[PDB]
């Protein structure tokens, strides 16, 4: 997988971008599944630009992509990228900012929840 | 709905002690430890929505939250709450998410803007949910 | 690291919070206003030790941490702290559950046994952490 | 794992909504939306179950499927699922093509069929 | 040739049908029925389109095709579309995953393809059908 | 493609069979992705529809690869000529074949001369 | 016009095979009155096509892929009840075995669509010149 | 083979019913009930024709025709008939539209020209493909 296009394109169209994560299948090829990036920006990206921006990615990858605003996304999705996610670009600093937000947001939400899943998981 | 009756409570008792503590204002912003009660308790209020809100979604298995505020997203989803309301309790959580994870970054113009027009919404919140 | 230097400060930024509040103790039993001072700066504490034992996790690929206190628990099974302290962090944590999240049946006798006794796991804990 | 837990919320909601909107099937064939609808959400809970099993098969190395139908082949070889079940799910698979008029018959026949297939799925996954 | 005639037909009938039930929009946005009936409707468009493609690729002995959105480079390769409406029956690719993200968040997605990209396969078997 | 499991499974599961054709992408050069492949079948008699479908299936599962099979007693006039057209033989008599190629070429030849200018509104 | 025209062949056609057939007494015998009705019936048919085609096309209902589909069409439309969508198809079907097959054409149905199934034809002609 | 047999049969049978009841002639122009019968019957001598042509074109892989004429044209255009049988067939063709179709702009004297005339056309589609 060609990560400096990946990276490339994702400075040229997002402004203030800081952090870009690659998760899924592909930072773990495997089949035809889409290619997930995660990105985190100072602002949060406007929806359906970032819906182009991903099928822009999706023409230059020639494969279906998958772009996630971190800033929107849910907290069980940042934690999925905090945990398995290859880091494409960003510094060090602003990764472990990120991750340490996330993994606590997370672990209150599992208190809250974990009646709704256990009841949910029979 | 023994759970929600004493988080009920719980949010109503939390709300005079804001209001209690908070006073005319004038102080507020100069003793760190009226600020400590006021957040506390806003949090204790968000928090016992967050029970509310996840009570009622296990009982009608309405899904399964993805954030905290997700909690609030699927009572409205499901007309169970105003669209204005779960906004509202929303943007609570985030304040709360602030208050829990980085306190040093609260905006405490906003702590007092939530104190003066904001706590009836959990006051919206309650009676909404009660006459179920 | 510098996030382990920022929640370092911040919990002794917390303590001396919790003990120029609690005072001499006199009043702290009675006063609502003290005891929710009090119990949020345990919480803040609390949160910057979790958010160092999440860091160090992570940074050392040492294990998910399946909660707050399991954070403490895969620290301690690698051997960066003791078995005991481990222990005293994790029972804090359910302490600031129980004063945060449901006060009515907290007891104010242990809060006021933490902060007598039990700060010094936040202070053995920074000392531990720093001498890396 | 949350994947394993969104998907098995996603093949519930999918299954609830297909039956609150087949209905008795009075409407079913003469309203082409309640039939876009029900087949829509067969193919998300097709698809939701070869995630499942994806995941499963790297999880616990079984091997690398090479199609969706494989997915479930290791799992049945590894005795995670019957080998019925199994088939059952491959057969499902097919619907992917099934929206691109008297296919109507067959979305009618896996409404009424098949749907206990994908709720057995989930049960002896819930299992673990 | 009957294939690509019939997907011609199919597209035309899938674009009056997301038309006729997203209608004025008003509903559309919480009758998760409609949603589905559109979304289905939408990747029918997007297969037939990529099917068309690859009849022509075949018939024309432009290649053989990579991949569904390498269909339609080919296309743009021998100028048989533009590049642009070429970019755009690509962005349309996706929509066939649009159904299984699990999250509103998609849904302005698709009343943008409605109301903006509605009009690229109408442009595409325009172009076709000059043959 | 393994055309003597096709066979074999057809055979063994479809009464009083005549014909088995492979159409489509799979015969002339085969197409990879996730495209079908494509089979009819003529019988003595018209094959239960769900019956079909589940035959489909059981190839699909044989095949690894998504099957469409089309029962030709039952088949548009359209699809009978690209089966004609474009189809490889892979079972069944040279006389069944010739009659049915006979049949839907003449069906055909009519159906365009019928509908010639419904088609020639849409293509303008 | 188109209509007007075939719709004037039907009648026409249904006024022919009514003399020729008359009573049922020698038809199954003599060849030449056998050959009147079997053509007049096919004409019947074949006009009741191209009526069923012409409003295919000024409507856009779609592109018949088989002779019976001319009819399938109108029916998926509402222009017709799918009833008599089915008795007109069931005309089709013997149109198609008197053109290609002549001699299998059993002529106890030709009988039996003399006797009871005119009125199919004079029930379309009906509708269709009802809107 | 047998489709061929069973077509040139056919063929045959059926100018064999043109003449018969096509007799003297005189009750021709008028009476339309024995119109209606040679009308039919050229018909089915010219759908035999089609068949026989329809299914050479394929077993020599000559192309598929989708249409009557266009499958005469592929028997002219690689030589197993002449092109003077070739458009001569296509006229029957032709001429059976009109006839089937649209009888109220049927000239019938064209008809009658080939009934006497023309129908030496299928003779010598026979002969050849036998």
């Amino acid at each position: 997988l060609n990560e400096n296009k990946i990276i490339k394109l994702l400075r040229d169209n997002i402004p203030k971008l800081q952090l870009i994560y690659l998760f899924g299948s592909y930072s773990q090829q495997h089949r035809n599944s889409e290619i997930e990036i995660a990105v985190l920006a100072a602002d949060t990206l406007d929806n359906i630009a970032r819906w182009e921006l991903a099928q822009k990615l999706a023409s230059a990858l020639d494969s279906d992509v998958d772009l996630v605003d971190l800033r929107s996304a849910s907290t069980v999705l940042c934690q999925q990228v905090v945990t398995q996610g290859k880091q494409l670009w960003g510094t060090q600093q602003d990764d472990e900012l990120f991750a340490v937000k996330t993994i606590s947001m997370y672990q209150h939400l599992q208190a809250e929840r974990q009646a709704i899943i256990d009841d949910v998981m029979a | 709905n023994d759970i929600i009756i004493n988080k009920i409570a719980t949010i109503k008792r939390c709300i005079k002690r804001i209001q209690q503590v908070y006073g005319d204002g004038s102080q507020f912003k100069q003793d760190f430890t009226l600020q400590d009660s006021v957040i506390l308790n806003l949090q204790r209020c968000c928090e016992a929505c967050i029970d509310i809100a996840n009570h009622i979604n296990r009982q009608q298995q309405l899904g399964i939250p993805q954030s905290s505020r997700d909690s609030f997203t699927l009572l409205a989803q499901n007309n169970l709450i105003t669209q204005p309301l779960s906004d509202n309790l929303k943007k609570m959580v985030g304040l709360r998410n602030i208050a829990v994870h980085d306190y040093q970054e609260l905006n405490l113009d906003i702590v007092v803007h939530v104190v003066q027009h904001h706590l009836e919404d959990f006051e919206q919140f309650i009676d909404v949910i009660k006459a179920e």
